[PDB]
């Protein structure tokens, strides 16, 4: 599963004709798009090697 | 100068260079909406925003 989700606030002038307004005019912008099962585990780098690149000297 | 006495030969040399420089760039191409945090006396806006974006892993 994939979840895209955003927060902002938005002032009420820049919402142009149907409803829209581009992200790049909401002030607070929260933007995630974050995924779930084997596919999105397959992208996490793994407790030793995360430990590895986090201390091994150089 | 019956013998070699006044037979003369003799070399020098003197060679230096000196070398410097440095360079220093940064670019920027966003946008973002900011937030009034302030007025000042001459009017001026005190002006503070933030956004994030979370792609995936980060
Ligand atoms: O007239 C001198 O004073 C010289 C002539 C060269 O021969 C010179 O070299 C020296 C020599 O050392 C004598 O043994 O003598």
């Amino acid at each position: 599963t994939e979840f895209i989700r955003f927060s902002g606030v938005v002032n009420p002038r820049t919402i142009s004709g149907s409803n829209s307004v581009p992200s790049t005019q909401v002030a607070d912008a929260r933007i995630e798009y974050v995924g779930n099962g084997y596919i999105n585990e397959a992208q996490n780098m793994g407790w030793l090697q995360r430990f590895f690149l986090n201390l091994s000297p150089m | 100068f019956g013998n070699s006495r006044a037979d003369m030969e003799a070399s020098g040399g003197n060679s230096f260079n000196g070398k410097g420089g440095a360079n220093a760039s940064n670019t920027f191409s966003g946008t973002l909406t900011v937030t009034v945090d302030q007025v000042l006396a001459n009017g001026n806006l005190h002006v503070v925003g933030e956004k994030q974006i979370a792609i995936n892993q980060g």
